Formats: C-alpha cells, structure tokens, sequence
C-alpha cells in the first residue's frame, strides 16, 4: 500500500502500508515520516472523520491503497509524576514526561536506587518496557505504579 | 522555532482569520477591554491587507475573502481544541 | 467601540491565554509561518507580564498562574465557537 | 421571582420574574436590562447547562427564585435576501439583516409596492409580524416568503 496522510493546514504526504499493518506500523511510519511520536499522532479516516481503531487490521476499517488519513499532533507535555516500585516494595516518586524515553527514566531509577540500569528492566500493567520508546507509548497517568525488575545473574 | 513549508502562510491567514472570529464574538459578550477592542480591529486591518496580497499570488479559483477564510479558521480551531479531525473535517481543505 | 467595565481586564488576560493556546497548538502542525511563530512568542511575553501586574490587583486566592488560566481559556473558545454556554460551562466561572 | 443571569466574562445581573413567566418575557427582560434582541440569546441553566426550552414554563425546568441562568450573546447578522408576495402573487426579492425591524422592511415593501405601510401588514407562516420587532424574532430563514396582507378600507 501507499497511504495519504493529511494535516491541518492541507499539506500531504506518502506513507508505505501493506494488508497486514496494523494503526501501530500506520503511526511507526508517520514517526519516521515527521518525527513525531506514535502516542502523539490524532488519526482519522478522510473524509468520512472517523478515528482511526488500534485493535482493528487497517483494511478492516475502510482503509487501502491510495486512502487519505487526517493527523492531528498533540504535543502536551506538562510534567507528571509516577511511582517505580522496587524489588523490595519501596515506591519512589518521579517526575517525568511523557515524551522521555523509558531509558531516560532507567536512568533515573537507576540512580536512585543504586542499581546498574543493565540490571533491571521496568514494567506496567504488566507488560515490560522498551528502552527506545517514550513514556508516552504506554499510557501512563499521574501516579501510575511502574514496576522494577532485577536481572538475575 | 518550527521549520514550516509555504502555505504555512496560506494556513496561518485561514488560522488567524478563525482568530478574530473569536476576538469578535468575544466582544459581543462585552468581555474584551479596550486594548483588546483595539487588537481586534488591528488584526482585521492586516489580515484584510494580507489577504489581498496573498490573493495576488494563489490561481483564481481559490482567492478567498475575508468571510470566506473566517469559516476555515473556525474550523481549524475546533480541531485544535478538541484536538480530534471530527471536530472539523473541512478545516484540512483550504 | 463596545462600553465594559472592570474584569473585562481579567475576562480578556483569560480569554486571550486561550488564544494563546490555540496558537500554540495550531505550531505543532507545523502550519503557523514565521511571523505567526513570532506573534506567539510576543502574546506570551506580553500575557505573562500582564498576568504578573494583573495578579498583584487581584486576591490571593484567585492569583491564576498563565497555565491556569490557559484552560479558562480554552474553555470560554469553546463557548464561543458553538455559541453555546453548555461547550465549556466553567468558562463563566473564572 | 429574582433570577441570576451570568455571562462569559463572569459578570452577573439579576432579572425579575414570575411564576407564570415563560422563556420569552425572561429573554423580554434581558433585552430591557441589557439591550440584546431576544433571538441573539442563547440560555442555559446554571450550572446543569441545559438549554432553556421555549414552550416549557421555567417552573417546569428547574428554575426559581435565586437560580442562576448562563448567557451567550450571538450578534452574527450578515445579509440575507427573502421574498415578500404581494396580494397578486408577484414575489420580489429583499435584502435584509435580521436585526432589522419588521417596520424597517415594511418601509422596503412599500416603496417597492407602491403602497403606503399602513395599509398593509406582513405575515410569515400564517402568523402576522410586529412592527417593533427584528426580524429575527420570527426565524426568517435564505429565501423566506413573507406574505403582504392588504388593510380593506
């Protein structure tokens, strides 16, 4: 596929798609595109307006080659703070920002609680996360509990 | 400082347009004070000037008056406050 | 030329700390052109200075830094752009 | 009843009411109070922010002595071009603002017709219109037909 993606002043771009990518890869390749984060990208069909569904095969919502999506970018960033929990249960306070990379607040943990930032890999509601990736990605809301967990050796 | 393409000043016209829509229905409210009374009447002056000038370089069809690009502007807005391309599926088409 | 009285000053710091907003938004399209970016930046000076003289008037209690009063703001556009007291009920309430 | 009207600067005024009172002396008195055409109005209860309904008594929707209604003011009035009919059926077209007052399109329509105000009145879907009042009043809409009714003598 080849993808229209049209912004709030009018100007276009092209964006390479296929029948198995999902919103994720769609908003992957705008990032690569802009430089603009996934989890900041306001996506929706042109022109009918309806948003874009992230569980959803492309295809399987009226998208396919030479389709045009409309993109809003949202860049709020104002501070939050969120809890890391360590591997004895003592939750520390952070300030962070959405648009900080998980490595970022590693580094962070890191320092604070005396641990190699090799030696430990963070998770949230479960699921681990990636050091490249920004905050933002996963959702996380003021006072949301991150969990740090240590590599064994 | 944000790098942006020609017809970031088409864009910025039709946004400042939908701007002194505000301005205005602000003032029917009798909520903007004098100094504010004053910008508003400043930004028509040089967006209806701006407006002229830009009209001289786009292709006859698309040269839009002032009334034309305030709807445009109001869209936009929407979009931006709301921050959702429903708000204003138009506002992308200038 | 439209009479107000006194607290249009405060309705006008709030409701031009939205315009602000919009503008600051509408940058992050990468569709406000070089003047506009610079038009911004001169709102937000003359905004946080205003804010600063304006607080002093004003009660401690309701001495709103600019981030606040950015969401009143917001709140008043939204009010405006439908022309509809429902959009953004806490913009009357400042 | 004593009823709070706020606007969008967060200034107050009070009106006075009554029990049998509907939307329309309501907005009658904040035209006396404020010099604003009724149909420029737009009302809510505050601070549910429900529409005010016309055809509805305010007892009958949560207003009373002391409450608190929110006001937006919309004065957008471009020209508009509607049609009045004579008594032979000739329509003629009008530009009109709608804050204009049905005794100002009078004038138009009798210069027009030939025929002096007096002896005629104007009706829009059945309903006669009165001298004092804007147009706006009565909803006329982009080509509406107001109807010339002939004063017999």
């Amino acid at each position: 596929w080849d993808l229209t993606v049209k912004m709030l002043a009018g100007n276009e771009f092209q964006v390479s798609l296929s029948s198995s990518m999902s919103v994720s890869e769609l908003k992957a390749q705008i990032t690569q595109k802009i430089g603009v984060h996934a989890f900041q990208q306001r996506l929706a069909v042109h022109p009918s307006g309806v948003a874009l569904q992230d569980r959803v095969p492309l295809a399987s919502q009226g998208l396919g080659p030479g389709s045009t999506v409309l993109l809003v970018v949202d860049k709020s960033d104002e501070p939050l703070s969120i809890l890391v929990r360590n591997n004895k249960g003592r939750s520390s306070t952070y300030e962070v920002r959405l648009t900080q990379t998980v490595a970022h607040l590693k580094q962070q943990v890191s320092g604070l609680e005396g641990v190699q930032d090799d030696l430990f890999w963070l998770t949230f509601e479960g699921k681990p996360l990636e050091d490249q990736l920004p905050l933002g990605e996963y959702g996380l809301k003021p006072l949301s509990t991150v969990f740090m967990n240590l590599r064994l050796r | 400082q944000i790098e942006v393409g020609p017809g970031a000043t088409n864009a910025t016209i039709n946004f400042e347009a939908g701007i002194l829509e505000c301005y205005e229905r602000f003032s029917w409210q009798r909520a903007l004070d004098y100094p504010g009374q004053d910008r508003l009447h400043r930004l028509k002056r040089k967006l209806e000037s701006r407006i002229k000038t830009h009209n001289k370089s786009e292709p006859e069809n698309k040269r839009m008056s002032l009334e034309e690009r305030k709807a445009i502007g109001v869209k936009m807005m929407k979009v931006l406050l709301f921050m959702d391309p429903s708000a204003g599926i138009e506002g992308f088409e200038p």
